[PDB]
């Protein structure tokens, strides 16, 4: 049932970093990947396996959980990346514990069948981050440290007032989700509430003047980029705003929803355009998931069931590739030494695969069809053109710097005059290729069968703001 | 399900070369691709005969997998198979001692699979599909081999300015789903029948899917794409500007025949767009002292002739002309491409002549294909080239200024073409050449291609000779119509364009020998080397200032951090102020204290 699935990792985790060797843990990210796949095929529905257990009783706190059309693939999807991570690998600190811990804890995160559970972990998937950053690496460690988690933090302690607010307020007996939907806050109640959990959320989308963390954090965590993939991972502003922010205070977001769609916009353009100027693998796929959560909240906002189920979609494969292409820098960067992207041309001729490799993945980034990214881009367009057009639009002034930096990147990294030449390819990198371009062509051949759950879910909660 | 597997083929053949494809000899991939494209062509044939063929498959919800093979389909389909076959076992003989011979056959199948997945759609977003993976083939040829700077950014600069097209598309796709909700070219024309409604969005839908489509067929202002795609190996160029590509400009216009065919305003535009496009490429044509860049142009100009067709209603018409062009473009391509196998690349005009005598055969390809560019009266471009400059005078949207420009253009097309034949293979002689020249699978299928460039021809003759197309093209889709036409007048018109391209190839013939090139000419010869200037302009308010911008943008944001920063240290400084509030004196403390202690109680009322 759902919370074994959301425990594997955790266990192969500290199994990893005081427990012995490295290996396991890795088949322990493979394990967790076909579990958390298995729960994926055989769903039933919105229930899947409930779960509901005592946590603070007079509180009204419960341990509850199961699977959505949503927290699915999503066991799926991060069981994959961090899988990934565990394997092709190289940080190999014994912290790719630490990393089996995030991915657990972020599929803890996305099974929250209640509130405050959901709140907990939200606020507990801090600290392997910042571990895996703080002793795992870096020279500005320290500092891109403290920006990374107070950001998160102060975002963080004002929404259990608002999560109290929820509860207290709507008079909902429990923090179970069913529960504080069936009691709506009303007008500049759900306001405050909405708001509250707007600024936890948008913070960690990121959303525009609030993205400044995001470059700092993956330039300094182990080079491998492990602590990076599951970084992004943690990337999951949309979802929470998707799943709880909208529904328990709709009327708030009535009043935002230009405001979003439009910092949804500029951060997709901005995002894309400002990723054109990096001189350096962390930052460039840092502007490039920020245009990407971008387009993603741009579908969400919109209302417009389209748009919505685009953007959950796009958020879902983007952790996917966008984990991908980190662990593949920092393979790079093992036989190299350097994250640079001027230096070192030649690659192509020297690296026989590797070239096909990246491509596939930078191909999914753009969203391309047949790849990832094009479904979610392209309802995503559909439905911010929907309630929006405008903001659609210069969202969509994205297309154009999103092929403009990936291919800038691809070709002064590969395509040029021969260096020295490269190691050819790991035996982890291997199974990391393989199953990444699996992932990848299966999320863009067939996002009808992945993203299916995703529908219902969609036209509901866009419902849910209509009359 | 057997439809799909036109598509399925050269993507199997592509996986194998691309995966493996080293691991074949030297014939081999080349034999593998141009064997599937081989039944491909065959097998999607039998499928045309045999009446038509649907699939209808599991996407995105309200956006079906759709493939629709008609007439419409089948032509393009043909076209691009055939050709394109000839252009694989071309390619495997001008493909020789050259590494990544999987890489390159496994990249022509996969184009192949992508165009096939292009025409054969019946939902927009399938057409997409095929709209960004053609894109993404291109680049991938273009750059094939990698270890040379110049050809690298040409296939990037492509995908980009290509990119600006797909956004139009992807917008105008998003436009038409607000609006019906269906998407599926079949239901979204069934459902354009009618009263429609909100003419303007309608319009801006069109114009978008346009702004797409100049980006594909390389019409103005994203026109600044092609010359540079001569990068890649000459097949390639020859696949891209002729049987692929710029056509499905035409195509995605002619599928949404019904769409434009109420729209007078855009189809309005679209001839204009066309008449310059043409102007524009025949006028920096000749100028060129590449042969490829030379015959480019001849590419931009002649889509531009076909965009002049669809603009002012007939469809027909711009697909003849897409096929009859289809035909002697890649005679002309391969022929060139034929030309510098021989001199080891030379690729130069003012370093060659004099080749007649010394080159056996090829003399009459690139004849027979200069010739047909230049519309000769009894050949392939000229059927098409007056099918249109009639349509222009006889079709809705009016033709009159048209009409005597593209006339002009003709007269044009005729000297550029004779420009570049003359300075190929004549007037004396530069540079080395030994004892080979032309092998067998090269000049073979070429041979067939000047065949096709010569009979293309009267599969449309002016209407007591059989239009045989016209009612092929018409009933399937293409389907709207409000056309006069008229007699005795009209071969007046055909004699006219046959008498004018016959006067402007020999004037070019003497001209572009001369030697004299006087006076002003000289520098026209140099604008038209140079393009008339234009990317030098696109580099001054466009391309430079968004790169620039991206780091304007980039130290914004830097700036932005660190006034985070900022923030940070206020809290701190405001911190150590109340931790200055301490002095440590106790008597400071006391009266620190009192202090607090009334504000207490004066808060407690």
């Amino acid at each position: 049932m759902v919370v074994l699935a959301v425990l594997l990792p955790v266990v192969f985790g500290a199994l990893l970093l005081l427990g012995l060797p490295r290996a396991l843990g890795v088949l322990g990210a493979g394990l967790s990947f076909l579990l958390n796949l298995y729960l994926f095929l055989t769903h039933p529905g919105g229930v899947a396996h409930a779960f509901q257990a005592p946590l603070l009783p007079g509180a009204g706190v419960y341990w509850a959980f199961g699977l959505d059309g949503l927290s699915a693939l999503f066991f799926l999807t991060i069981a994959l990346t961090v899988f990934l991570g565990a394997l092709v690998a190289r940080v190999e600190g014994r912290f790719l514990g630490l990393a089996l811990l995030m991915e657990g804890l972020l599929l803890g995160l996305f099974a929250a069948r209640d509130l405050l559970v959901f709140y907990v972990f939200f606020e507990a998937a801090l600290i392997p981050a910042l571990l895996m950053l703080y002793l795992y690496g870096g020279e500005g460690r320290t500092r891109a440290l403290y920006t990374f988690v107070l950001f998160t933090l102060v975002g963080s302690l004002p929404m259990l007032a608002a999560v109290l607010g929820a509860r207290l307020l709507s008079g909902s007996p429990t923090f179970l989700l069913e529960d504080l939907l069936a009691h709506p806050l009303q007008e500049e109640a759900a306001f405050w509430v909405f708001l509250g959990f707007a600024l936890a959320f948008a913070i960690k989308t990121p959303l525009f003047p609030l993205h400044a963390w995001l470059p700092p954090f993956h330039q300094e965590n182990h080079p491998s980029g492990l602590a990076d993939a599951l970084g992004t991972l943690y990337k999951v502003g949309v979802f929470a705003f998707f799943r709880f922010a909208i529904p328990l205070a709709p009327e708030g977001f009535a009043q935002a929803q230009g405001l979003l769609l439009f910092l949804a916009a500029l951060s997709a353009l901005y995002g894309a355009w400002v990723a054109f100027a990096a001189k350096d693998f962390k930052t460039l796929l840092a502007y490039a998931g920020l245009s990407h959560m971008g387009v993603a909240a741009l579908g969400v906002f919109s209302g417009t069931p389209e748009g919505a189920m685009g953007g959950l979609y796009l958020l879902a494969a983007s952790g996917v590739y966008t984990g991908g292409l980190f662990l593949l820098a920092g393979r790079l960067y093992e036989r190299t030494g350097t994250l640079e992207i001027g230096r070192y041309r030649g690659l192509a001729q020297s690296a026989p695969g590797l070239a096909a490799l990246a491509l596939i993945l930078f191909l999914a980034m753009v969203g391309l069809p047949g790849l990832s990214g094009f479904p979610g881009e392209f309802l995503t367009l559909l439905g911010a053109y929907k309630a929006s057009p405008w903001l659609a639009a210069l969202a969509f002034l994205s297309v154009i710097a999103s092929a403009a930096y990936a291919l800038t990147a691809f070709q002064k990294t590969f395509w040029e005059e021969g260096g020295s030449g490269v190691k050819d390819l790991a035996g982890a990198e291997w199974g990391f290729a393989l199953l990444s371009v699996l992932a990848l062509l299966l999320m863009g051949v067939f996002p009808g069968y992945f993203a299916r759950g995703l529908h219902p879910l969609a036209e509901a909660f866009a419902k849910l703001l209509g009359g | 399900m057997a439809l799909l597997g036109t598509i399925l083929l050269p993507l199997l053949g592509f996986a194998l070369l691309g995966l493996f494809g080293k691991r074949m000899r030297e014939p081999l991939p080349g034999v593998l691709a141009s064997g599937l494209v081989l039944a491909s062509f065959l097998l999607g044939a039998g499928l045309l005969l045999s009446g038509g063929a649907r699939f209808q498959a599991e996407w995105l919800p309200g956006i079906p997998f759709s493939l629709l093979l008609d007439n419409l389909s089948g032509f393009m389909l043909l076209i691009v198979t055939g050709v394109g076959f000839l252009i694989h076992v071309y390619a495997i003989g001008y493909m020789g001692g050259d590494p990544g011979y999987s890489r390159f056959f496994a990249y022509f199948n996969l184009f192949i699979a992508m165009m096939l997945t292009l025409v054969l759609a019946d939902s927009y977003p399938v057409m997409f599909i095929g709209w960004e993976g053609v894109g993404l083939a291109s680049f991938l040829l273009i750059g094939f081999w990698y270890k040379n700077p110049q050809y690298a950014d040409s296939a990037r600069k492509a995908f980009i300015v290509n990119r600006i097209g797909d956004l139009g598309f992807m917008l105008g796709m998003a436009i038409l789903w607000a609006l019906y909700g269906t998407l599926s070219i079949s239901e979204l024309k069934e459902a354009m029948e009618g009263p429609l409604k909100n003419p303007d969005l309608l319009a801006l839908a069109g114009l978008l899917l346009f702004l797409g489509a100049v980006g594909k067929s390389a019409q103005i202002p994203l026109m600044v794409w092609l010359p540079d795609a001569m990068a890649g190996p000459t097949p390639v160029s020859a696949l891209i500007h002729a049987a692929t590509m710029v056509t499905a400009g035409v195509y995605l216009i002619a599928r949404s025949s019904f769409l434009y065919s109420v729209l007078p305003d855009v189809s309005y535009a679209i001839a204009v767009v066309g008449l310059l496009t043409a102007a524009y490429g025949a006028l920096s044509a000749f100028g060129q002292t590449d042969i490829k860049k030379i015959v480019a142009y001849s590419t931009i100009s002649q889509l531009g002739y076909m965009f002049l067709a669809a603009g002012v209603g007939a469809y027909w018409v711009a697909l003849f002309h897409v096929f009859t062009h289809a035909f002697f473009k890649a005679l002309l391509f391969l022929a060139s491409g034929s030309v510098i196998h021989a001199l080891g690349g030379e690729q130069d005009v003012r370093k060659m002549g004099g080749l007649w005598k010394h080159l056996p055969q090829t003399r009459w390809h690139a004849l027979i294909g200069a010739l047909a560019l230049g519309g000769l009266p009894l050949l392939s471009g000229f059927w098409s080239k007056d099918a249109i400059l009639a349509a222009t005078l006889t079709y809705p949207f009016g033709g009159v200024g048209f009409y005597v420009g593209a006339l002009l253009v003709a007269v044009l097309t005729a000297m550029y073409a004779m420009r570049w034949f003359v300075l190929v293979f004549l007037g004396e002689e530069r540079g080395h050449h030994h004892p080979h020249e032309a092998p067998p699978v090269m000049l073979w299928p070429n041979h067939l291609l000047a065949l096709g460039s010569v009979l293309a021809g009267y599969l449309a003759l002016p209407h007591p000779l059989p239009n045989v197309l016209e009612p092929f093209l018409k009933p399937a889709l293409a389907e709207v119509e409000a056309h006069h036409l008229s007699l005795g007048a009209e071969w007046g018109l055909i004699a006219l364009s046959a008498a004018v391209a016959l006067l402007g190839l020999w004037a070019g013939f003497v001209f572009f020998q001369r030697k004299v090139f006087p006076a002003w000419y000289l520098a026209f010869e140099a604008a038209s080397r140079e393009a008339f200037y234009v990317d030098r302009a696109y580099n001054a308010l466009i391309v430079n200032p968004l790169k620039a911008l991206a780091e304007a943008l980039f130290y914004g944001d830097r700036g932005l951090l660190s006034g985070y920063f900022g923030l940070g240290g206020a809290a701190r400084s405001l911190g150590q102020g109340l931790a200055r509030l301490q002095t440590g004196y106790l008597r400071v403390y006391a009266l620190l204290f009192v202090l607090g202690a009334l504000l207490l109680l004066g808060v407690m009322r």
